[PDB]
């Protein structure tokens, strides 16, 4: 059934919190345990805007190589992406350029948000200052916590604004 | 299986609405590649070139074969190479490659792009082996200027993929200069922008691969000339890509850059930096950041290796005259719209100005401060905001004397800008004040400037939320830096600051994080609170307890997902402050511990407590530690949460649960009897749990020590079980041979000590109870005597030598005298009394052990 919707592919190292971020948005539940995603899981997230609903069909992909499934095959027809890493784990940050490259080789020009997750944890190893990923046109960075809900909506508001071409789109109380 | 059926599988994997149809197809594809790779590889190549298959399926056909040829994991990389080399027939390999080269030249770009990835993957496997020797000629021929646009573009893209993918070179032959092929596609004689882009991007992908070429002046001069021309192209995306290449070249081949910087690169990057086009200026700013970043890195390397043949050319340092004023001018291209949070050229300019300050230190001051002095009172807000941004941007790099001095001059005018009409001026001013607090807090004279800074922050908290947020951040810096001064001037302002922060925390929403940051600031206020400002801590705890109350008497059934998640963010914020209050001022909440525990239990009782459970468990545990005996009223209703926590033997929470058992045993002291039977049986099952994480075993073994020392004769029923756990633990060897595995055995052994010290202290009046185990205790003391990693720890030896003494004191009737005439015991006591190796406390305890040992032998 016709509606305003976008395919969003969520990628990033295992453990960085991709599935946890999606479930909170989906049901409000915070998942404590690590249960690695097998290939991909698809869920729709609906946001109510001042131009009515926007739907993101979120493909939550596996970050562990062993469980990758179709890998960059899942990116086919993606209209936007989120790359996630763990602010507490330098290796997950150092893999961001590769996740980025894998995305652009399949989706030449799409809007992408880099999310540095788990900022609720005392000592970060990746400081928000030193991020340079978001310096170009269709790219953006936010600190996020899937657990404290810091900057909960920002990635989706920024994506929606880019995809619709309206800089003053808001997420309104339905 | 036929082409069409395989295409159907591919298409259904990613296009079917039915999620089970997708899984099923994905599973069958993987099964096929496993069972019969030869067939799977052929079929994939056939779907890639088939006009009757949907686009998405053809792309997936290329991608999926590629992902069975190449991998992130270098073990699978070798298996994939060998499976291609050995299982696919020469005929099949030839067809597959032929089909790939046919897709490459498809009139559909997205098919061509996915073909390029497939070609790169095959090439990664075959080129080291000199298989596919036709490929390099085909790619070079395809990039000839006269070839069709799509053929040139797709082949440049493939060459680039191929080059960034070949192993740290070592495979790299003469016929077909790859460099000339790529650089020619970048020439201004190319009509097609798509081809020049493809060329410049392929060139960037190939820079590590073409190293030997770059080290030949002729080839290098030519490449630099073409890339530099490209920067001056009409098309903005071609310009971007040209500067993209320059950045990469500067950072890989810095060592060859002096001649080009002097001939033409310098003057053009300066000119381009004044461009009225924002994107064009950013590109050139990027290049100068890369230069700065490199030279900073070179300086670090040269400090660690002073004889290095590597030399800085100090490009950034030499450029200040020209670059810095142009950067400063770029600061006045801020975005008008306060709701736009995108990166723009003015932010690139600020970032680069900061790198310049770090690189060049004091040399940056004159041009920046000329600018600040000229613009801080300009009529245009853009010039006023650039002024403070420039000033804040040099608060790191120049020495402390210069920064302190210029802060003293600027600060009054900076503080006055908190009254500006312009939102963006106020927002940057609060940020600037923050930077001054963070890097040069002693520059803020306690008498002349601190009152003004505090007032500025207080005004800021009441302003636009974006300004407020920066004020909360600036307050945190002020307090973290000034709370440690010895005559500490900040505590004079705690009440004013706490009051402003509470007001900010009371905002109706969390626009621009104004509310969340206020709660972080409040956490800092609490963390650094001294006794002289105890009243203001009480304010904070009263405020957040009341706010936590509000958040829980909302109409749950009418709350949207959006509403609830905001509410839960606020509860997390609140708990951070309550944790700090409990850690720091446990006394300023115990008068209302009854209502605090009320809130905590209600929080835990809700389903959807998962996000906050641990926070609350930590909080209660730390509160329990402060209440002592006063916490016993909450134990019954806290019980199942403790047990849930004790049973998550894989979570860090169980470690603190064990700690909690230790705390209430120490506070209830003799009254811990009531709970001892339930606690012991739970601790017993945790320690003999296979899945218990490593830290639990010793934590448990120590807490047996605690309990026994608090509970005296009431420990006797557990004595026999616990002693068996200790014997078993003390005879366990390291799991392997690593440092890690050995350090853990010792951590276990230190925990057995704790158990035996506690038990001996506990059974002081009941020696008969300890008597049967004295042999086993000495077996342990013998291990302490034997292992350096135990005996050389001053604490461990003092405890061990203490046991020798204390056990002797317990049996004056001679019943254990035989343990005291052994060679190893005498020598251990002597050693513990001897060198400089152990401390006076340790030596005095050895002296006592020596006296008790002597008394035993004469019995
Ligand atoms: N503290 C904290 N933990 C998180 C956060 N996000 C996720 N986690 C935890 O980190 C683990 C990540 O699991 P998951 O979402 O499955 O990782 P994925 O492989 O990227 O999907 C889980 O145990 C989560 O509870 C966060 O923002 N803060
Ligand atoms: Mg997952």
């Amino acid at each position: 059934e016709p509606q305003v919707q976008f395919k969003l592919v969520l990628v990033g190292d295992g453990g960085t919190g991709k599935t946890t971020f999606v479930k909170r948005h989906l049901t409000g539940e915070f998942e404590k345990k690590y249960v690695a995603t097998l290939g991909v899981e698809v869920h729709p997230l609906v946001f109510h805007t001042n131009r009515g609903p926007i739907k993101f069909n979120v493909w939550d992909t596996a970050g562990q190589e062993k469980f990758g499934g179709l890998r960059d095959g899942y990116y086919i027809q993606a209209q936007c992406a989120i790359i996630m890493f763990d602010v507490t784990s330098r290796v997950t940050y150092k893999n961001v350029p590769n996740w980025h490259r894998d995305l652009v080789r399949v989706c030449e020009n799409i809007p992408i948000v880099l999310c540095g997750n788990k900022v609720d944890i005392k000592d970060r190893k990746v400081k928000a200052k030193s991020i340079v990923f978001h310096r170009k046109k269709n790219l953006q960075y936010y600190d996020i916590s899937a657990k404290s809900n810091y900057n909960f909506e920002k990635p989706f508001l920024w994506l929606a604004r880019k995809l619709i071409g309206d800089p003053n789109l808001e997420f309104v109380a339905m | 299986m036929s082409t069409a059926e395989f295409a159907q599988l591919l298409e259904n994997s990613i296009l079917s609405p039915d999620q089970n149809i997708r899984l099923t197809s994905e599973t069958q594809l993987k099964k096929l590649s496993n069972d019969n790779f030869l067939q799977f590889a052929g079929l994939s190549s056939q779907v890639l070139i088939d006009e009757n298959t949907k686009l998405e399926g053809r792309i997936l056909a290329a991608l999926t074969l590629k992902n069975e040829l190449v991998s992130k994991d270098s073990v699978k990389t070798q298996q994939f190479a060998q499976r291609w080399i050995t299982q696919v027939s020469p005929e099949a390999k030839n067809q597959i490659k032929t089909n790939a080269l046919t897709a490459l030249v498809s009139i559909e770009p997205r098919i061509a792009n996915a073909a390029a990835q497939l070609i790169a993957a095959i090439a990664d496997i075959e080129l080291p082996h000199g298989a596919w020797p036709e490929l390099m000629k085909i790619m070079v021929d395809n990039t000839g200027a006269e070839q069709p646009e799509n053929v040139k573009r797709a082949s440049l893209l493939a060459l680039g993929y191929m080059c960034e993918s070949a192993d740290p070179q070592s495979q790299v032959s003469s016929s077909n200069n790859i460099l000339i092929a790529i650089v020619q596609g970048a020439q201004s004689t190319e009509t097609s922008k798509a081809v020049r882009l493809a060329a410049l991007n392929a060139l960037a992908d190939s820079l590590i691969f073409i190293k030997n070429n770059m080290e030949r002046e002729g080839e290098r001069n030519y490449l630099m000339q073409v890339v530099c021309e490209a920067t001056q192209a009409e098309d903005i995306e071609v310009q971007a890509a040209a500067f993209g290449c320059l950045c990469k070249i500067m950072s890989k081949y810095y060592t060859f850059m002096k001649p080009y910087m002097e001939q033409a690169l310098y003057a053009l990057t300066i000119a381009t930096m004044k461009s009225p086009n924002d994107k064009v200026a950013s590109m050139t700013v990027e290049f100068w950041s890369t230069i700065c970043e490199e030279e900073i890195d070179i300086a670090y390397e040269l400090a660690q290796f002073p004889q290095s043949p590597l030399q800085s050319y100090n490009f950034a340092l030499s450029s200040i005259k020209d670059v810095v004023p142009n950067l400063l001018n770029l600061l006045t291209r801020q975005n008008e719209d306060p709701e736009d949070d995108d990166w723009n050229v003015s932010m690139s300019a600020g970032a680069c100005l900061q790198l310049f300050a770090q690189n060049c230190g004091n040399h940056i001051l004159e041009p920046v401060l000329e600018f600040v002095e000229q613009n801080i009172t300009a009529d245009n807000w853009r010039n006023r905001e650039a002024a403070v941004m420039a000033f804040g941007s040099i608060m790191d790099g120049p020495d402390k004397v210069q920064r302190t001095y210029y802060v003293h001059q600027a600060l009054p005018s900076i503080l006055n800008l908190m009254n500006d009409q312009s939102l963006q001026v106020k927002e940057t001013t609060a940020w600037c004040i923050g930077r001054i607090a963070d890097s040069v807090a002693e520059s803020i004279d306690p008498q002349q400037h601190l009152p003004g800074v505090v007032q500025a922050c207080l005004i800021g908290l009441q302003d636009h939320p974006k300004v407020a947020t920066n004020c909360s951040w600036t307050i945190i810096n002020l307090v973290e830096q000034l709370a440690e001064a010895t005559p500490s001037p900040i505590y004079n302002f705690y009440p004013a600051l706490v009051d402003g922060l509470i007001g900010a925390a009371n905002r109706i929403d969390n626009e621009f994080n104004a509310r969340a940051s206020a709660f972080s600031a409040l956490t800092t206020m609490v963390e650094y609170a001294t006794d002289t400002v105890a009243e203001t801590s009480a304010s904070i705890s009263t405020f957040v307890m009341d706010k936590l109350g509000q958040t829980m008497s909302v109409d749950e059934n009418q709350l949207t997902l959006e509403d609830a998640q905001s509410l839960q963010e606020l509860q997390s914020n609140i708990l951070t402050v309550l944790a700090a209050v409990i850690r720091k001022s446990p006394s300023s909440v115990e008068p209302v511990a009854d209502m605090l525990m009320g809130l905590f239990f209600r929080l835990l009782e809700k389903k959807d407590s998962a996000f906050i459970e641990d926070d609350v468990f930590y909080a209660i545990s730390a509160l329990a530690a402060s209440l002592g005996k006063g916490f016993e009223k909450y134990l019954e209703t806290f019980s199942p949460y403790l047990l849930k926590a004790l049973n998550q033997v894989d979570s860090p929470v169980s470690i603190t649960a064990v700690g909690f058992i230790a705390d209430i045993s120490n506070s209830l002291e003799e009254d811990f009897r009531r709970y001892s039977d339930a606690m012991m049986n739970v601790l017993a099952q945790m320690i003999s749990n296979p899945n218990a994480r490593r830290e639990l075993k010793p934590a448990v073994l120590s807490v047996f020590g605690d309990i026994a020392s608090n509970i005296g004769a009431d420990f006797i029923p557990y004595l026999n079980d616990i002693m068996a756990l200790c014997v078993a633990a003390q005879n366990t060897k390291p799991e392997n041979g690593t440092l890690e595995a050995l350090d853990y055995q010792i951590k276990v052994l230190e925990a057995v000590l704790d158990a035996y010290v506690g038990i001996v202290a506990g059974l002081h009046d009941k020696p008969e109870a300890l008597f049967p185990y004295v042999g086993t205790i000495f077996q342990f003391i013998a291990q302490v005597a034997e292992d350096p990693q135990l005996y050389s720890e001053d604490a461990t030896s003092r405890a061990a030598v203490g046991l020798i003494g204390d056990i002797a004191a317990m049996f004056p009737d001679g019943s254990i005298k035989q343990f005291y005439g052994q060679d190893w015991v005498i020598d251990y006591i002597k050693r513990t009394r001897s060198g400089q190796l152990f401390s006076q406390a340790t030596k005095d305890t050895a002296r006592w052990a020596r006296e008790q040992q002597k008394r035993q032998l004469s019995l």
